[PDB]
């Protein structure tokens, strides 16, 4: 009953099906190469493999190599991504640098203008175009696509608690992101976001003030292992929506 | 050509593929298609027309 | 004579949702369709009998 009255029968759209797999596999990949945790990981764990760790069949597919180009297409790309990684490690370094450099200016304050931006998407873009050509293989894109669910899951945890902490007299959870996304440099989130409302001053004096540190402390914490913030949220939020929507079409 | 790309697309839209998805554009409709994955047409072709069974 | 098809599909498929001409083959296999109403002729026979 349920695939009769309910599912149609797609009549010539299995074709359609299919290319909605593939953008969404697309989306996915778009949104794991960028500049956070997934980059860094791709890019340290293929600097040992091509001379003494799994070069090929373990992190690029041999077949997606020479699609658009056995023993012959093995060295040739075994050749090439050693390559790509040589001319990538300086800018994956230099990516890198500028994320510390940036989670030290939103946890400090200051806001790093001076070229500092401009450097770290440079750093990113030559990153993101060697892993987007390299066609790299799906092992280590699963192992990518569950630390991201895993870290996406746990700021949600916090958000939700830093919600159910805030909420008690006029707040609501929606606003926790619009704030966190505009008041995250700046430790007093908490003390300097009470403009207007009186339940805010409530809210942040003996019912949340212990709640928001907490929050905060883990989100620091989780920083530094794996992927910065206000750089690695959008990026897992993206992939994610990539994922929902390949098995959406699935 | 649609008015949509792949990562602009919310829920009661359209979601009918144009193009290659390798290619250099590749978009969806877009469109008021609700209760429906694809819009009006594209879901009338796709679902198996004259349903006499 | 839709509506008589749509409840002896329900009657005898309550499950599997009637559909128009469904119904009706369902009702025409069931009684109308000798591979599985296979009434011998000793049936018609004493039916003949029975109700001339
Ligand atoms: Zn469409």
């Amino acid at each position: 009953r349920e695939m009769g009255s309910v599912e149609l029968l797609s009549r010539e759209g299995e074709i359609a099906i299919a290319k909605r797999i593939e953008a969404g596999r697309d989306t996915m990949i778009r949104g794991l190469c960028e500049s956070a945790l997934t980059f860094e990981a791709i890019m340290v764990w293929r600097e040992e493999l091509g001379t003494g760790r799994i070069l090929l069949r373990e992190v690029i597919d041999l077949e997606g190599t020479y699609a658009a180009i056995v023993s012959a297409m093995e060295g040739e790309l075994r050749e090439g991504v050693m390559a790509i990684l040589d001319a990538i490690a300086s800018e994956f370094e230099a990516f890198r640098k500028l994320q510390d450099k940036l989670v030290g200016s939103r946890l400090k304050g200051e806001d790093l203008s001076d070229a500092d931006r401009k450097a770290y998407e440079g750093l990113s873009a030559t990153i993101i175009q060697h892993l987007k050509t390299l066609k790299l293989n799906n092992n280590r894109i699963e192992a990518l696509v569950e630390q991201l669910y895993a870290i996406n899951k746990r700021l949600i945890g916090l958000e939700g608690r830093l919600l159910r902490l805030a909420d008690s007299y006029g707040i609501s959870r929606g606003e926790f992101l619009k704030a966190y996304f505009g008041s995250e440099l700046n430790p007093t989130w908490s003390e300097q976001v009470k403009a207007m409302g009186v339940r805010w001053t409530k809210f942040v004096e003996n019912d949340s003030q212990s709640v928001t540190d907490i929050r905060s402390e883990i989100a620091a914490l989780a920083t530094e292992t794996g992927v910065p913030i206000d750089d690695y949220r959008r990026i897992v939020q993206t992939v994610q929506k990539g994922e929902r929507e390949a098995r959406q079409a699935k | 050509p649609g008015s949509a790309t792949v990562l602009t697309l919310g829920a009661h839209m359209c979601k009918w593929p144009i193009g290659d998805p390798s290619s250099e554009g590749f978009t969806f409709c877009g469109r008021r298609s609700s209760e429906g994955p694809y819009c009006v047409e594209h879901a009338r072709v796709a679902y198996q027309p004259q349903q006499t069974k | 004579r839709e509506d008589a098809l749509f409840d002896i599909y329900r009657v005898m498929r309550p499950g599997e949702p009637p559909t128009v001409e469904a119904a009706e083959a369902m009702f025409k296999s069931l009684f109308f369709d000798a591979e599985r109403y296979d009434l011998s002729s000793v049936g018609r026979v004493k039916m003949n009998m029975r109700l001339e």
